[PDB]
RNA sequence: UGGCACCUCGAUGUCGGCUCGUCGCAUCCUGGGGCUGUAGUCGGUCCCAAGGGUUGGGCUGUUCGCCCAUUAAAGCGGCACGCGAGCUGGGUUCAGAACGUCGUGAGACAGUUCGGUCCCUAUCCGUCGCGGGCGCAGGAAAUUUGAGAGGAGCUGUCCUUAGUACGAGAGGACCGGGAUGGACACACCGCUGGUGUACCAGUUGUUCCGCCAGGAGCAUCGCUGGGUAGCUAUGUGUGGCAGGGAUAAACGCUGAAAGCAUCUAAGCGUGAAGCCCCCCUCAAGAUGAGAUUUCCCAUUUCUUCGGAAAGUAAGAUCCCUGAAAGAUGAUCAGGUAGAUAGGUUUGGAGUGGAAGUGUAGCGAUACAUGGAGCGGACAAAUACUAAUCGAUCGAGGACUUAACC
């Protein structure tokens, strides 16, 4: 089990040696370091804490600056944890490189979706419209709220609200090419989030 | 993208001229057939003195479409009309000649006789 | 689409707990000594950023 | 860009008017968004005046309104906004790259509480 | 843009392709793979459109065969095009030639420059 | 289908369809079994099983029913015959008119026929999203455990085992392995397409810029051909993989009561798409308010102690520039310790060969200078313009017991 953090750079395509053409998404994973190690004698569970991007000392405060100084490095912008990983490696303060992966591994991508605002029930939940001719006055409405007997409306009655912006993971997603010098990672397919988002890449659970 | 009520020209030597599609085979809620897909259909127009008569229920294979297919190498093909070839219970045509170009995807579906008879397999 | 019961005084005041208005964001002009809004031209001495406008 | 409560033709006519009064008077008082929009147009126009071609002059004349700035004893013929833009305003900013205008906030209007500013080119 | 994608994909651009623009006649040597055989067939027609930037650029060629018009779209930098060559230099006034989809002979003719 | 006449006549809207579902099991499909008048393939009947699934049309206002073509299957029922302050108004059930029939007549008919007003700004609970307050025995910044809850759960065809087992032939397997789909779900815009009202070009009528040339206004963006960013499906990627624990019907082992027999009584083993896990998401207001790492510290006045106020530390905000976020709050990126937005300079997509001048032609026009000119939202540099100056909030940590102390 491995894992790094990176930013979603863009979206493109490459030609394989076979001849076919595949879409890939580019992820840049520079400057991530191991910060803290969580153990079962001290915390109750085993994990590693990784920080991703250096940021100006103007933007960081004393608590987090002391936390990162404990591992002899500069304050980081993104900090996350990885479980199900082997604690024998990951010396505190050591850096994680994209070469932990290799061409052909199957990974998992985790990120926060693009944000859609207050969206209706047809975009949000994929409902069906009513007729838009033949005298109808019912086009993009939710539906019946339920029967009469309960004197109330049940839960999970799907209604309009804020649409996007949740955590999404999509899995069993192959890797294509690793460039160590440019700290990039070409991985085949889509990942959630807008450009410049944070993407958490780790070995497939299954 | 050909569904029920779609009406396509037939491109072989049998008596038919024009065909309306009844049902797209290959699933329960299936709603679309494309190149290389067998479809049940009826004859809306025939040439006089042909083998296949008007108002007859037959099955046939789609041979070219205005929205064609994409290939693994990233290339596409598109024709100008939707064409059809009436076939038997197995994959052998009921005519003797085939008119116009024919898409390559028929070879991978094991429609070998039609590919043999076609004047061009693009 | 029409009130079933009239609203009591307690419920009315409870609803109006949030119907106040905030306090203006002002400070004192260095040249004036008088009050003015931040990032605005003061109306008294007509200066902004130590220069006359 | 931002729609200013009016359709595309009315919005374009508003922006052509406001960009012309800034050229003629060098200092006008308007609202906040209405000023944050003419900030861009006036500076693109001044850049066109900086080039100083005939192509640039025609391209600017396709936007300036045709109104007299002031009449001079040259025979006493008037001058127009385009002449001032290409002869007076543009040579001022020969050694300046960008940012030919600034906005200074004033305060709300009595009638409708609109936040008024002052935009003036220096 | 996003110059990092350009750096990643710069190594796979095909430098052998000649310069053509929509409106002129080209001949394409495309590698078609049968069940187990490698073969090259020709595709000749007028280029109808050319869109995109970088490694994701494509072009479209139109031909009339046996009375039915065919259009075929390729990536510019694909390795399945053995060779591309230009025969004629048509004269047009567009960038996308979609009006040729409704014209038959003697009206779908392109002049020469 | 009825019987009764208990609530409602100071009003409880009726059939069918649409949108949206949820529940029962007397199970239509898929899963596991017993008997067979079960050779194989296919069946009949019963038992356990509610996890998911359960089609598109022709006729009729129709429910229903018949028919066409599919499908693994085209389940039966409840919810005011679920759902009209969610929609329709074809039927019934208002005033007009006609037919058949009944009546002397005015008229009538669970007979037919053509036409016929469907009102309402959501107070309380309920449901879907988003904030403010206080609490969590000091004040803050991050990273998290997981009680508990929601989602998902479907299935075909082909190849091989194998023309093997079985069968006189005809025909044709169980069990296991692989490949590829239908419907559904999540994400995204590199590809194919859609849109793109401050992008590019052609063109008609008329008015304007004093005239030519070049442009502008109005005519649905006047019309027409393309199209960037953004948003998108019909486009692309991925998912339901492989499993573990205890069981239901059932099958057994050892074994007496009852010298035998017996799956049960004590004791063991197998056994389902189902139960609990695994997988995805929310989650400490979980008042049972949890854990880890780091930062600030023990000030001054009064108090009858309890306690109060009044400047601060770490930190945060007011205010301002904004977008990858957004109804508004909120979230996120920044505030000269500066690339946050606009401009400027280089580019890019897109359109397609600008103006001026010259040449050829009587002229419309064509060619050259020249992949030219323009170029919203896309990219990189650059403090030129605006994020100036200031103000506000924010701790000194109660008691008891237990271990080195
Ligand atoms: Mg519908
Ligand atoms: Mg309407
Ligand atoms: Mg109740
Ligand atoms: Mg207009
Ligand atoms: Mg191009
Ligand atoms: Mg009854
Ligand atoms: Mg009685
Ligand atoms: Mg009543
Ligand atoms: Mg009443
Ligand atoms: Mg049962
Ligand atoms: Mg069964
Ligand atoms: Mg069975
Ligand atoms: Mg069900
Ligand atoms: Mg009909
Ligand atoms: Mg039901
Ligand atoms: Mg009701
Ligand atoms: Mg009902
Ligand atoms: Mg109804
Ligand atoms: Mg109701
Ligand atoms: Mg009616
Ligand atoms: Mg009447
Ligand atoms: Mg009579
Ligand atoms: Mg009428
Ligand atoms: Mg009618
Ligand atoms: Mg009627
Ligand atoms: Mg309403
Ligand atoms: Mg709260
Ligand atoms: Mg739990
Ligand atoms: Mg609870
Ligand atoms: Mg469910
Ligand atoms: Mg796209
Ligand atoms: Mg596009
Ligand atoms: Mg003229
Ligand atoms: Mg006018
Ligand atoms: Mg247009
Ligand atoms: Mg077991
Ligand atoms: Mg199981
Ligand atoms: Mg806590
Ligand atoms: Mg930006
Ligand atoms: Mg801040
Ligand atoms: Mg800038
Ligand atoms: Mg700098
Ligand atoms: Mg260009
Ligand atoms: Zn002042």
């Amino acid at each position: 089990t491995k894992g790094i953090l990176g930013r979603k750079v863009g979206m493109t395509q490459v030609f394989t040696e076979n001849g076919e053409l595949i879409p890939v998404t580019v992820i840049e994973a520079a400057q991530n370091v191991v910060l803290q190690k969580k153990t079962v004698e001290t915390d109750g569970y085993e994990a590693v804490q990784i920080g991703f991007e250096d940021k100006r000392a103007k933007l960081s405060n004393k608590p987090e600056q002391g936390h990162v100084a404990k591992a002899d490095t500069t304050p980081k912008r993104f900090i996350r944890e990885f479980r199900d990983v082997n604690l024998d490696e990951y010396e505190i303060g050591a850096e994680v490189k994209v070469d932990v992966f290799a061409e052909g591994d199957i990974i998992d991508a985790t990120g926060v979706s693009k944000g859609k605002g207050f969206q209706g029930v047809i975009k949000r939940h994929g409902q069906s419209r009513g007729p838009m001719a033949h005298g109808s006055r019912y086009h993009r409405r939710p539906g019946s709220m339920g029967p009469v007997a309960p004197n109330r409306v049940f839960k999970n009655k799907l209604l309009p609200g804020r649409m996007g912006g949740e955590q999404i993971t999509i899995q069993n997603l192959e890797i294509v090419k690793v460039d160590v010098e440019k700290n990039v990672l070409l991985v085949k397919g889509n990942v959630p989030g807008a450009k410049k988002a944070l993407v958490q890449i780790k070995t497939a659970t299954k | 993208m050909i569904q029920q009520e779609s009406r396509m020209k037939v491109a072989d030597n049998s008596g038919a001229r024009e065909v309306l599609t009844i049902k797209v085979l290959g699933g329960s809620g299936r709603k679309t057939a494309n190149i290389g897909d067998v479809v049940v259909c009826t004859v809306k127009q025939a040439t006089p003195g042909g083998v296949v008569k008007k108002g007859e229920v037959v099955k046939a294979v789609i041979v070219r479409t205005k929205s064609g297919a994409r290939r693994q190498d990233g290339s596409y093909i598109k024709f100008d009309e939707n064409a059809c070839v009436i076939i038997r219970d197995d994959k052998s045509p009921r005519g003797t000649r085939i008119f116009g170009p024919v898409a390559r995807e028929l070879r991978e579906n094991n429609f070998m006789k039609i590919v043999s008879l076609a004047p061009e397999v693009l | 689409a029409v009130p079933f019961r009239r609203t009591s005084k307690a419920k009315k005041r409870k609803r109006r707990t949030h119907v106040k208005l905030q306090l203006p964001g002002m400070n004192e002009c260095s040249n004036c000594g008088e009050y003015r809004l931040s990032h605005h031209v003061c109306p008294e001495c007509g200066q902004y950023d130590g220069k006359d406008v | 860009y931002r729609k200013l409560g009016r359709t595309s033709s009315q919005r374009k006519a508003l922006l052509r008017d406001l960009a012309t009064d800034l050229i003629v008077h060098e200092r006008i008082e308007t609202t906040e968004a209405r000023a944050k929009e003419i900030r861009k147009v006036v500076e693109k126009l001044i850049t066109s005046g900086k080039k100083g071609d005939l192509h640039a002059r025609r391209q600017a004349a396709a936007f300036i309104r045709h109104e007299v700035v002031e009449v001079v004893q040259v025979k006493n013929r008037p001058v127009y906004a385009l002449q001032k833009l290409f002869d007076d305003v543009a040579p001022r900013y020969a050694e300046r790259q960008g940012g030919y205008t600034r906005i200074l906030k004033k305060g709300p209007r009595r009638g409708d509480g609109a936040p008024m500013v002052i935009i003036e080119l220096v | 843009m996003n110059k990092l994608i350009d750096e990643i994909t710069k190594s796979q651009l095909n430098p052998d392709v000649p310069s053509f623009r929509p409106g002129d006649t080209v001949r394409v040597h495309a590698k078609v793979v049968e069940g187990t055989r490698e073969r090259i067939q020709l595709f000749e027609g007028v280029v109808i459109k050319r869109r995109g930037a970088g490694i994701s650029e494509t072009f479209t060629v139109r031909k009339i065969s046996n009375g039915v018009g065919v259009e075929r779209t390729f990536p510019v930098h694909t390795p399945r095009i053995a060779k591309l060559e230009v025969i004629r230099r048509g004269k047009v006034r567009r960038a996308k030639l979609y009006y040729l989809r409704n014209l038959r002979g003697k009206a779908a003719r392109i002049k020469e420059i």
